[PDB]
């Protein structure tokens, strides 16, 4: 009913600690970063067009006040 | 009666583990790539500076050449 949330234990053998000096001497997560910002660039924007398009409402919206 | 409830069958299936799919290569391809680029510029440079050497040599013999006139 409950998890560890950070709590692994790092690895020890060459090729893992190559790897990461590598990515400590390359950046590598920083360019994971600048591709995600990339993918983010590439898609469509979900800005509306106001006033000639208005953003979705429901019948049950509550607003001005007025007397039937 | 018409209300709000889920299917019989329920509906598909949703997501809530951390995704990290670990793209890319190995520490050892990246420093390689890194030392045969290092290695192909200085290559590149040895014979573009051996050469620029033999111009500016050939320009000060050019100099030695004109120099007793001025």
């Amino acid at each position: 009913t409950y998890k560890y949330v950070n709590l692994r234990e790092p690895s020890m053998d060459m090729k893992s600690v190559t790897d990461r000096a590598a990515q400590t001497l390359l950046w590598t997560e920083l360019i994971r970063g600048l591709g995600m910002t990339l993918s983010y660039l590439f898609r469509e924007p979900a800005t509306i067009n106001y006033p000639f398009e208005k953003g979705p409402l429901s019948p049950r919206f509550r607003g001005e006040h007025a007397l039937r | 009666v018409k209300q709000d409830m889920p299917p019989v069958g329920g509906y598909g299936p949703i997501d809530y583990k951390r995704n990290l799919p670990r793209r890319g290569l190995s520490g050892y391809s990246m420093f390689a790539v890194g030392i045969g680029a290092l290695l192909f510029g200085y290559w590149s440079m040895m014979r573009w500076n051996r050469e620029r050497r033999r111009l500016q040599i050939e320009d000060f013999e050019a100099r030695i050449a004109l120099m007793p006139l001025l």
